[PDB]
């Protein structure tokens, strides 16, 4: 993980 | 926001044969009155999820299959239902690449594998091993050239070396991928990344080298070798460099093991043109004629359609593509792939820039890749 | 707004 979103 | 009833919007990467695809779409429109617009946005695979449902997304998205499981988990892709007779038209393993949670979620188009591309005039006999590349560079440097340039910014290009001596993404166990068991920090992965960092430390490659830099360098005859996929052959053809396509070099005696993509066409689950998309893909695109049109624009690789692949297999460049593909692995399509690629991208950049040691970089990658994550990000 | 990040 480590990134964000939201998809 | 461009989706409309009775029309099709298609996204495909700008290095692929989008003009050839537009031509199949032109034929589709003559036959059905359904206009087909092909677009090639930057980072289309990152853009897709947030614009698919209500935004300016496409009716059809073309990308390697590894991204598709994640899309499907979020309900973004229409299940496809080709009949057994149509399925029998394509190699069985290509259907497996686009099967996720028991369902087909895209049409396989072509198998993309990385190969070693070399300048026959600068280097009539390419190296069999990664280990001999430093010496070959020193030689070529003396003549104002370099041995090898390829895209270091995308982990797709460096993974084959990292995997060669034992690096892996997720452990396959009890018939499924174990998302908590990541193999990017084992002995083989460290050896692979260490060799890469050393190439950079000893000035045989540049840590900021990217796709466009490596392509120009090779196509302008300044570097003896590059690593790239079939789509790249068209531009080399234009350059008139006398090139060969061959098996990737071994590392510690083991084949480079590229992660292999199956270029696939997914249908937007929120498109009001799903039936239209199915018809285009099954009856127009996945035909000897449709694929030839895209292939003659930019080569596809080893196509999924048996009848056409049998014609392409005569090409030694395709034979090389297949050989590298067989020594690698079709990518998993599980949602956790994007976390994996992100972890490796980060580790490679940090290690190559000297901002972390290999050991520190890969340890962090293993930790991050394994972090639990739900279907909406993380 | 309504999107995420982080860029
Ligand atoms: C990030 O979002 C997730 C929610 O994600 C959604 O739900 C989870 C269960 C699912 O697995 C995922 O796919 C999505 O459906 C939250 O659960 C996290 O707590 C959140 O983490 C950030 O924000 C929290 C506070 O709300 C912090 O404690 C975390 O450290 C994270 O911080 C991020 O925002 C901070 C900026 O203030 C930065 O430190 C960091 O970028
Ligand atoms: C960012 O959102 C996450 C996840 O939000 C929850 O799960 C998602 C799926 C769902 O859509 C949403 O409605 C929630 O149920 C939260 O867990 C994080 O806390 C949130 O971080 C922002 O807000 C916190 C404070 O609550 C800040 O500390 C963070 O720094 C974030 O704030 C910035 O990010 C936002 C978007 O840019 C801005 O509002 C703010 O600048
Ligand atoms: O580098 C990580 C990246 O690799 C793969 O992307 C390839 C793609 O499969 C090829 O078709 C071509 O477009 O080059 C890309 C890499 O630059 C994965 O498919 C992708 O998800 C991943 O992020
Ligand atoms: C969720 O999945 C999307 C599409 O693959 C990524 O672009 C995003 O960064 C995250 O991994
Ligand atoms: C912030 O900027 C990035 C890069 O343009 C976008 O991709 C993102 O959607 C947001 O607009
Ligand atoms: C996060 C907020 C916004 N991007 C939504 O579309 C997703 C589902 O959750
Ligand atoms: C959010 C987490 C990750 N995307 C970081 O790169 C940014 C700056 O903040």
């Amino acid at each position: 993980x480590x990134x964000x979103x939201y998809y | 926001m461009k989706i409309e009833e009775g029309k099709l919007v298609i996204w495909i990467n700008g290095d692929k044969g989008y003009n050839g695809l537009a031509e199949v779409g032109k034929k589709f429109e003559k036959d059905t009155g359904i206009k087909v617009t092909v677009e090639h946005p930057d980072k289309l695979e990152e853009k897709f999820p947030q614009v698919a449902a209500t935004g300016d997304g496409p009716d059809i998205i073309f990308w390697a299959h590894d991204r598709f499981g994640g899309y499907a988990q979020s309900g973004l892709l229409a299940e496809i239902t080709p009949d057994k007779a149509f399925q029998d038209k394509l190699y069985p393993f290509t259907w497996d690449a686009v099967r996720y949670n028991g369902k087909l979620i895209a049409y396989p188009i072509a198998v993309e594998a990385l190969s070693l591309i070399y300048n026959k005039d600068l280097l009539p006999n390419p190296p069999k091993t990664w280990e001999e590349i430093p010496a070959l560079d020193k030689e070529l440097k003396a003549k104002g050239k370099s041995a090898l340039m390829f895209n270091l910014q995308e982990p797709y290009f460096t993974w084959p070396l990292i995997a060669a001596d034992g690096g892996y993404a997720f452990k396959y166990e009890n018939g499924k991928y174990d998302i908590k068991d990541v193999g990017v920090d084992n002995a083989g992965a460290k050896a692979g990344l260490t060799f890469l960092v050393d190439l950079i430390k000893n000035k045989h490659m540049n840590a900021d080298t990217d796709y466009s830099i490596a392509e120009a360098a090779f196509n302008k005859g300044e570097t003896a070798m590059t690593i790239n996929g079939p789509w790249a052959w068209s531009n080399i053809d234009t350059s008139k460099v006398n090139y060969g396509v061959t098996v990737l070099p071994t590392f510690k005696g083991q084949p480079s093991k590229p992660f292999v993509g199956v270029l696939s066409a997914g249908i937007n689950a929120a498109s009001p043109n799903k039936e239209l998309a199915k018809e285009f893909l099954e009856n127009y695109l996945l035909t000897d004629e449709g694929l030839e049109a895209v292939n003659k624009d930019k080569p596809l690789g080893a196509v999924a359609l048996k009848s056409y692949e049998e014609e392409l297999a005569k090409d030694p460049r395709i034979a090389a593509t297949m050989e590298n593909a067989q020594k690698g692995e079709i990518m998993p399509n599980i949602p956790q792939m994007s976390a994996f690629w992100y972890a490796v991208r980060t580790a490679v950049i940090n290690a190559a820039s000297g901002r972390q040691t290999v050991d520190e970089a890969l340890k962090d990658a293993q930790t991050n890749a394994a972090a639990a994550a739900g279907c909406k990000x993380x």
